[PDB]
RNA sequence: ACCGGCGGACGGCUCAGUAACACGUCGGUAACCUACCCUCGGGAGGGGGAUAACCCCGGGAAACUGGGGCUAAUCCCCCAUAGGCCUGGGGUACUGGAAGGUCCCCAGGCCGAAAGGGAGCCGUAAGGCCCGCCCGAGGAUGCGGCGGCGGCCGAUUAGGUAGUUGGUGGGGUAACGGCCCACCAAGCCGAAGAUCGGUACGGGCCGUGAGAGCGGGAGCCCGGAGAUGGACACUGAGACACGGGUCCA
């Protein structure tokens, strides 16, 4: 399972000895690792309490914004850089704050695609 | 002999609500039926709307409680006064 | 300048982090504690001191107890060892980051 | 090892506000949710068991709840498990009967009666107000209700305010402020069911809400919170309080 | 000795019959939703059924049970016994939403074993 | 008897674990969720499709299980608009000690509602009375997570801890956070006894004593944990679910 939880360890450094099995409602959900590709695919996450979720497993187009507030739908060449892993920009993943590659020019993700389903971006 | 401590009036329920003490000095806690035939005089009651609950004879006592009700209309025992109190007046067999 | 809700000045330096209660996007709500500063050597973190003394109820004496609290110390007021510093209780930030530093009642040197 | 939400409870955990033997039995009415909060309120079955004795077994009472025949706050109510809490107006129009929801001195609710006049004003706490899409103002009451008005009246209303609502069609009738001087009936505390005047407004920081002073008729101060203090007059308590 | 019901669309009804033999042999090696001609299964079905019947009146095979009584699923290649965990679908009766069992049911190809053996009038 | 509305996540039973923010108190969510319940503003259109039951036949000892005929809704499905979400820019009111949030305008995108009804009175009827549906904003019930302090024995157990401790940037979650992950640092705990072991559900309490105190947590209530041991899913508002499912022993 993916179990969001305890540490086992104490903060000094004692091992902790669990005392209960893991609760559903404390488990995790995969990743989504969104990708570049020639179309949307998405899916729908029923989650915690009936609510629902749309997740990008490929991305076509982005929503660049303008500093005046003006936003261009487009579509998404490549990745420029992805600070939080190096892996990523190597394998066309897409991540919040990561620099992208646009028809327009170079944008920084200010959306997360595993949450939002669509992805935002400033034109830098 | 009886004496009525208490009559109220359920409006909500059309029904009158009595509290009353049984004399029974050295003879035994009488009979449901003669306490209703003998009740039912000094109110001006229908014997068939009126029914009587509990009679509790007290230790050590000459004196035993009583407390019985009134309604107005068939129709509306049957309804609300469960099945058993009115096998226990007769009131159904 | 921004409304913490606690009676002190605000720090002269404006920080851009989140996490400054006078320069982010975090609150405050919980009990309000004073302490020492004890440790500064990870980044971004302070371990608050409070010592206080506490009854033993078969003997009538007092026994002068330590406890420490971890909590965050943002870069504008930048607390160091030595010094007075007054703590609140805030969302939760780290494994065991649950107290931010407000201010610093009196430094090292005074 | 429990998995969710209850849907009991035992006599022996019952709220000290209940005028209910407590070991003759050992279930209850658990209340559903509803206007008021479980300390302040009781299911509308014991009202009608205990503090009016019309019906000695709870089916009965809840028979006479289907028969619709009760009136709080002119609105009939079928659910025997309804909390009725503080200062709702039961009616009974069968029996032309009108008594208000208050608590006691000890911390205990009865059923004073009213005139009949008085049963179609309720006095209503402000508890909050917000914005709501298409600008308007919306205000939510100490007991969990709800009033809609525009933008142009929302400093007509202020928290902490009192508004006499008119339960029977829902209008507003006047809108008792807060000021310096009211006329103020306690809810809970200590001081519960007692009724005074205002001299102070105690503005305490660190998540401490404000302690008002209270002035008794006597002369006597005291102090309570600002959410237990009910004002329900500028300067005599426009409605029957014991 | 394979049992065979033949089903009508047109009719709603459906007969029994028997075959052993050679004609059994014709019907190994073939799959759920195969087309068979009447004439190399040599049954008078005008009489059967009592109707006149178009001569490329056709047979398809659509389900039966095993020996056993584990049905062959459509879904399922092969003509063994293999235990799959069915939410839906033909040879489970699920009763409460949400519900899933794990049972023994066999693949869409005809065998020698099964007993049972379905097929729908096409004409 | 059927899909279907609900419930079988409560209540009943017990004390192995667990030395723990499990728990007692007070705070604590501006970082959660929420069906049935209450209040307020708005909405409830069009169109299509499905198969049980029943009839014809079937297997296997069973458990259980096949095909054909047609059938129903508030069942399923597409659209209509609201509405949900996220971002940029620009402002103004509400809440509140506080922060920022909420309010409005503009700009960009995906996702994206409903249900009528059994009867009776009037009305030719529609419609009204009664029940029921949905969106949005609150409340209320129950629950999620954060915290100071309180509450055992051993030194013939003295050094301990590597996602270890913190920082940057993300991931997933109902939600904040090393919960995870990539990088950057060298921390953090311990003689006001860590680490390790022995021991053990915590409280309201109870037995004894003139009392200081000593000893104990079986019987009721509150909170915690479990369903031979382990481990993992689906349905769902709520579960890893004594009377639901899968494997291993």
């Amino acid at each position: 399972a993916i179990w969001q939880g305890r540490s086992l360890k104490k903060p000094s450094g004692g091992r902790i000895v669990l005392a209960r099995k893991k609760r559903k409602r404390e488990l995790g959900r995969e990743p989504s690792n969104t990708r570049v590709a020639e179309q949307d695919k998405r899916k729908i996450i029923r989650t915690y309490g009936g609510n629902r979720k749309v997740r990008l497993t490929a991305a076509a187009y982005a929503n660049v914004f303008d500093k005046s507030g003006k936003g261009r739908k487009v579509r998404i060449i490549r990745v420029i850089e992805n600070p939080a892993n190096r892996q990523f920009a190597r394998r066309n993943i897409i991540t919040k704050g990561a620099i992208i590659e646009t028809e327009i020019g170079k944008a920084k993700v200010t959306s997360r695609p595993g949450q939002d389903g669509v992805v935002n971006a400033i034109l830098l | 002999e009886i004496r009525i401590k208490e009559i109220k009036e359920n409006k909500l329920i059309g029904r009158k609500e009595i509290y009353f003490e049984i004399y029974h000095p050295g003879e035994p806690t009488p009979s449901r039926k003669d306490v209703k035939g003998k009740l039912v005089a000094m109110l001006d009651l229908n014997p068939e709307t009126t029914v009587i609950q509990y009679i509790r004879s007290y230790f050590g006592s000459y004196i035993s409680k009583g407390y019985a009700k009134a309604y107005d209309s068939k129709e509306r025992m049957l309804y609300i006064e469960p099945e058993y109190i009115l096998i226990r007046d007769g009131l159904i067999e | 300048m921004r409304d913490i809700g606690l009676r002190v000045q605000p720090p002269a330096e404006k920080c851009d982090d989140p996490k400054c209660p006078w320069h982010g996007n975090l609150k405050i709500h919980g009990r309000v504690f004073e302490g020492i500063v004890v440790s500064d050597k990870p980044r971004k973190t302070v371990t608050v001191e409070r010592q206080y003394y506490f009854y033993l109820n078969k003997y009538e004496r007092y026994e002068l107890r330590r406890s420490k609290i971890h909590a965050h110390n943002p870069p504008c007021i930048n607390a160091k060892v030595g010094d007075k510093v007054l703590i609140a209780e805030t969302r939760p930030l780290s494994k065991t980051k649950h107290f931010v530093v407000v201010a610093v009642l009196e430094r090292a040197e005074e | 090892a429990r998995k969710g939400p209850k849907r009991h409870l035992k006599r022996l955990a019952a709220p000290t506000s209940w005028y209910i033997e407590r070991k003759a039995y050992k279930w209850a009415v658990r209340p559903r949710p509803g206007p008021h909060n479980m300390r302040t309120s009781i299911p509308l079955l014991y009202i009608v068991r205990d503090y009016l004795g019309y019906a000695k077994t709870a089916r009965e009472a809840r028979k006479i709840l289907n028969e619709g025949k009760f009136l709080v706050d002119g609105r009939v109510r079928k659910d025997y498990k309804f909390p009725v809490g503080i200062m709702d107006v039961v009616s009974i129009p069968e029996t032309g009967e009108h008594y208000r929801v208050l608590p006691n001195r000890i911390g205990k609710l009865i059923l004073h009666p009213i005139s009949e006049d008085e049963a179609f004003i309720k006095p209503l706490r402000i508890r909050n107000k917000r914005m709501i899409k298409g600008a308007r103002v919306q205000l939510n009451f100490h007991d969990g209700t709800n009033h809609i008005v525009s933008i142009a009246e929302k400093d007509n209303y202020f928290t902490s305010y009192t508004v006499l609502m008119k339960v029977p069609e829902r209008e507003i009738l006047e809108v008792l402020p807060f000021e310096k001087g009211a006329y103020v009936f306690v809810t809970q505390g200590k001081n519960v069911a007692r009724k005074g005047r205002i001299v102070e407004i105690k503005r305490f920081p660190m998540g401490w809400p404000d302690v008002v002073t209270i002035e008794d008729e006597e002369g006597e101060l005291f102090d309570t919170l600002k959410e237990y203090a009910f004002v329900v007059g500028t300067d005599k308590p426009k409605i029957s309080l014991p | 000795t394979f049992k065979l019901v033949i089903s009508d669309p047109k009719s709603g009804i459906a007969k029994q019959v028997e075959i052993t033999g050679a004609e059994t042999e014709k019907l190994i090696g073939k799959r759920i939703g195969d087309q068979i001609p009447a004439k190399e299964l040599n049954i008078n079905l005008n009489e059967l059924f009592g109707k006149e019947f178009p001569e490329d009146v056709k047979l398809e095979i659509r389900g039966g049970t095993d020996k056993d009584g584990f049905p062959m699923r459509p879904d399922i290649h092969g003509p063994r016994r293999v235990r799959v965990l069915l939410s839906k679908g033909p040879g489970f009766r699920p009763k409460e939403k949400g519900e899933r069992r794990k049972k023994t049911v066999r693949g869409n190809t005809i065998s020698p074993e099964i007993v049972q053996v379905n097929v729908k009038l096409v004409y």
